[PDB]
């Protein structure tokens, strides 16, 4: 389960490695004029800024222009209809189905989901079995280095 | 008004008529001194009219630090003659006084804020670029520096009458901004 | 993500080497984040509430800085080391109630003292003043 | 240009940056963001009202980490400087730090010339003349409910 | 082909007079005459720069000054020369620079 | 340097000669004395001689020696 | 203590100054220029004009009017068309 | 002092002019016989096209012409002039005052025209 720490580790290094990509591009263009450049300068700060607010602002994934492969709905505005509604949105599970879906149907409440996700949550419609729930006591891991 | 701005700078341009050769009136030239890296055209200076003149290979030249028309065409003629004596054809053609600069006190602090307020059109006063204020007179083509220290200074006059003209429209204005 | 992801990676990002021949380098070490900021008008710096993000439609974001040591090497055997302490480089949204969030260990009565919900158990983030959930 | 532009639209909006703050976010130097400056307004036949002391106390203040009422004083005594012409001729910026030098040495948040002037962009040379021209009439400047936690007869004098 | 500043002065002119006395007798061709010159000038230009490492001060009035060449001649008159040690007085010098 | 930048100021030399209006020959020995390359290379003389001031179109073999050739160009 | 105020940028005056000090390239006589080019010519066959600059550290229009009266550009299906110093 | 520092000159020049004299295949003897003499011999005007109406409108032009003065020899690291004054600051040079040499390493000037 991707969750908000390692989702928002996968927009930094794209959107860090896009900032230091810039400070190369703006040096070059310096140190090929002759002229030492301004650090200060050479960082563009809308990239990281604008990039993780844009990806929680609509919930696309990935840089504005790759909106193509950008993966949608991970960022979903709270549901404050009830303290319940709340509660739930905020423990929910999403299984995408991209090509890995396909080929096997995730749909059906599988055994080992018990303890881990409710088994009576899931929306009805097209999204049966697909958008889950946490159980009370189920635990997602942060993980930590196996030094 | 009782004041009359003394001019501090007259700059005139002159035409030789004749090609020269910057490299030989440096080599001969008293007080001359050429460098083409910095500047294309041959610095001299003279003291008794104390005026300094840049002479281009293209015969025209540029004479300035002259306090008056007169003195700022004898102090050209001088130049004129010092090249001709170098062995060029040397003439004195169309010479023309392009920019008369002056400077005068008004004897009372000026309230540059109020000025420019009121006379935002023509005043551009802006302390962190300049502390003094740029008034762009209309009428006459004259830009005047207007300071706190009622210090006025007027440039850009072709003619004496304009820097005259100039500070006699200026001088009411500056009068009902007194401090 | 804060504090182990976001300074992981900016340590494991290469040294960025430039070539005119004078070599310049870049090197990013230390991480830092201030409390959710809100610039006014005047440019004035103050701590954003997330009441006041709600209502005036700001996000919920923390300036992020970065040390960057400079070194200049010009082929005369001198060497210029040169360190930009806490250089800007961006602003992470925070995530309400976190240990990064200004509603940090705040008691209830504190809370309810900025509007908010005790009841509330954060986890979200504040987006232009939408509340935005991260779906796992 | 755009440096100038967005010098003029920071003075439209009613919170001028200084221009060398402007320049310390742009590569084009102070002079040439002046230059461009002017031709702007000629070009666009518009004018910027006249900056103030009290267009920059909120953010050197802020900046500075200096309280509200030490702000406030700060306000109080560059305009009344202005108003008692104790400082003719002076930038409004020179003005405006030297106002905050005043304030801060007289509570409990002090701030050296240095700091001052590097958020002013004032060098301490210049602070150090305009506090001058104002220090003589320190207690007429400062606020009448003003808290001195360091008395006014006791401020630095230099 | 070289700055060439010092062979106007008495240890050039001695060098020079040398050479003539030399090219005379046929002793040397002029060729050697300039390759010495230009040995000559090269030394005296590195051991200035190096064995010397004395400090001098000079005060007077300009009367004539030129610069062609990156070459300056300025001219000098009542021209008094302070030094830690000693000072001297002169009616007039001429100063000739190069860069 | 060396073959290239000797034969060159022969032949620049030689047009701002004319330009004078001298169009008396010269020789091979006294273009090389106003053009300071008196310590030319020998097998540059003949080299000189033999090919460069006959195959160009501007050198003009007048009782064996050298002029410029005004009458081929418009005056 | 950020973006700090500044009228110039370190990085700049210290470019500015280097480039005052050096100045700008000047007119040499057309026979030293020529001299310089046709010397160089024995190092290699063609020369492009940037890097001809260099060398001969001259005006590019001054330059380009001197190599006109004699050098040709040639057109090089390789890389470009570049100047070549041989007038034939 | 300043004989010892001709003395080292001397031994620079020769040395300096030891492959040269090897490389011209000129003999060695002639740099001997060289030192020895080199050291004997040191110890309403309407119309304005005529400029005549000015007449005397220069100084002396012989000042160049003698050079009999003494003079200067140096180099200059920089040299500004403000509206009165020119200012000298010349590096290492040599100077012949009166017949003295005198060699300086750092010199400031300051002069009035």
């Amino acid at each position: 389960l991707d969750l908000a720490g390692p989702l928002l580790a996968f927009l930094f290094r794209g959107m860090f490695k896009n900032l230091l990509k810039e400070v190369r591009i703006y040096a070059q263009k310096f140190i090929d004029r002759g002229k030492d450049f301004n650090l200060e300068l050479a960082i563009k700060t809308r990239i990281i800024s604008d990039g993780l607010k844009y990806s929680l602002a609509t919930g696309n994934w990935g840089d504005q222009k790759k909106a193509h492969q950008a993966r949608a709905g991970v960022s979903q505005v709270l549901n404050r209809l009830t303290f319940a509604s709340t509660l739930s949105h905020l423990r929910r599970l999403n299984s995408p189905i991209g090509r890995d879906g396909k080929l096997a149907k995730p749909r059906q409440l599988h055994n080992t989901l018990w303890g881990m996700v409710c088994p009576a949550e899931t929306p009805e419609g097209h999204a049966v079995g697909l958008v889950k729930n946490l159980a009370l006591m189920a635990y997602i891991s942060v993980g930590s280095q196996p030094s | 008004s009782g004041i009359v701005p003394q001019l501090q700078n007259i700059v005139s341009t002159v035409n030789l008529g004749c090609k020269l050769d910057l490299k030989t009136i440096a080599l001969r030239a008293r007080n001359a001194e050429y460098n083409p890296k910095r500047f294309a055209a041959v610095i001299m200076r003279i003291r008794e009219p104390r005026t300094t003149a840049l002479i281009f290979s293209s015969g025209k030249m540029v004479c300035t630090g002259a306090k008056s028309e007169e003195q700022s065409r004898l102090a050209a003629r001088k130049y004129a003659r010092v090249v001709q004596k170098l062995g060029f054809p040397a003439k004195f053609l169309d010479f023309k006084i392009q920019n008369m600069v002056g400077s005068c006190d008004v004897k009372f602090p000026i309230r540059l804020e109020g000025l420019v307020l009121t006379h935002q059109q023509f005043s551009s006063y802006e302390p962190e670029l300049f502390p003094g204020l740029i008034y762009r007179m209309i009428k006459p083509r004259i830009v005047l520096l207007i300071f706190v220290s009622g210090k006025v200074v007027l440039t850009g006059a072709k003619v004496r009458a304009e820097i005259y003209e100039a500070f006699e429209n200026i001088y009411p204005i500056l009068k009902g901004f007194r401090k | 993500f804060i504090q182990m992801s976001v300074q992981r990676i900016v340590e494991d990002a290469p040294p960025i080497d430039l070539q005119a021949p004078p070599r310049y380098l870049l090197k990013f070490e230390q991480i830092y984040l201030s409390k959710p900021t809100h610039w006014e008008r005047d440019g004035a710096p103050s701590p954003m509430m997330p009441n006041e993000a709600r209502l005036r439609n700001l996000t919920y974001s923390a300036p992020l800085y970065v040390d960057i040591t400079k070194t200049v090497i010009k082929e005369g055997e001198e060497q210029l080391q040169t360190q930009h302490q806490k250089t800007f480089i961006g602003k992470i949204p925070i995530m309400l109630r976190s240990t990064y969030c200004l509603l940090n260990g705040l008691t209830d009565r504190d809370l309810c003292e900025l509007n908010e919900c005790p009841l509330d158990p954060g986890g979200y983030f504040i987006i232009n003043g939408s509340e935005k959930v991260l779906i796992a | 240009i755009a440096s100038a532009c967005l010098y003029i639209a920071c003075r439209q909006e009613g919170v001028p940056r200084t221009f060398k703050e402007i320049c310390a976010v742009s590569r084009i130097s102070k002079k040439e963001i002046g230059r461009c400056f002017k031709l702007i307004l000629k070009a666009l036949e518009t004018s910027v009202d006249l900056i103030t002391t009290g267009d920059f106390m909120s953010r050197f203040c802020s900046n500075l980490c200096l309280p509200k009422q030490v702000q406030m004083a700060a306000t109080h005594i560059a305009r009344k400087a202005v108003e008692l012409d104790l400082v003719p001729g002076r930038s409004p910026i020179s003005v405006a730090a030297a106002a905050i030098y005043m304030a801060s040495q007289a509570s409990a948040e002090k701030r050296t010339q240095k700091e001052i002037g590097d958020i002013a962009g004032v060098a301490d040379v210049t602070i150090r003349q305009s506090y001058r021209l104002i220090y003589p009439r320190a207690p007429d400047l400062f606020p009448t409910d003003f808290k001195f936690d360091t008395p006014v007869d006791k401020l630095p004098q230099l | 082909m070289a700055y060439q500043l010092y062979r106007n002065t008495t240890l050039g002119n001695s060098l020079q007079e040398s050479l003539d006395e030399l090219i005379q007798s046929q002793q040397i061709t002029p060729q050697l005459a300039l390759q010495v010159l230009l040995q000559f000038d090269k030394a005296i230009n590195a051991a200035l720069a190096q064995r010397v490492r004395n400090r001098v001060n000079f005060r007077g009035s300009l009367n004539t000054y030129r610069f062609c060449d990156n070459v300056w001649t300025f001219v000098l008159n009542d021209v008094e020369f302070r030094e830690v040690t000693e000072l001297i007085k002169v009616d007039k010098v001429k100063i000739v620079a190069c860069d | 340097g060396y073959k290239f930048g000797v034969l060159a100021k022969i032949v620049n030399y030689m047009k701002t000669r004319h330009q004078r209006g001298d169009t008396h020959p010269l020789t091979l020995d006294e273009i090389l004395d106003e053009t300071q390359h008196l310590d030319i290379g020998l097998k540059q003389k003949q080299w000189l001689m033999t090919e460069a001031l006959v195959n160009n179109p501007k050198i003009e073999v007048i009782d064996g020696k050298y002029a410029f050739k005004p009458k081929y160009n418009v005056r | 203590t950020n973006y700090k105020p500044v009228a110039n940028h370190q990085y700049n005056i210290e470019y500015e100054r280097k480039k005052k000090e050096d100045g700008k390239r000047a007119r040499a006589d057309k026979q030293h220029v020529l001299d310089m080019l046709f010397s160089a010519f024995e190092k290699h066959q063609y020369y492009n004009l940037k890097d001809l600059v260099d060398i001969t550290k001259q005006p590019v229009v001054y330059l380009k009017e001197i190599l006109k009266e004699i050098g040709v550009q040639n057109v090089k299906g390789i890389h470009k068309n570049t100047w070549e110093l041989k007038p034939e | 002092t300043v004989p010892k520092l001709y003395r080292s000159v001397i031994e620079d020049v020769i040395n300096d002019v030891r492959d040269i004299f090897l490389d011209d295949g000129v003999d060695e003897q002639v740099l001997m016989e060289l030192k020895t003499l080199w050291e004997n011999k040191l110890m309403g005007q309407v119309e304005e096209e005529p400029l005549n109406s000015e007449d005397d409108v220069s100084d002396e032009e012989g000042q160049e012409l003698f050079d009999t003065e003494n003079v200067v020899v140096c180099q200059y690291d920089k040299i500004h002039r403000s509206k009165n004054k020119w200012k000298f600051h010349l590096k290492d040079g040599i100077m012949n005052l009166n017949g003295r040499d005198y060699i300086f390493s750092k010199a400031i000037g300051d002069a009035e025209w």
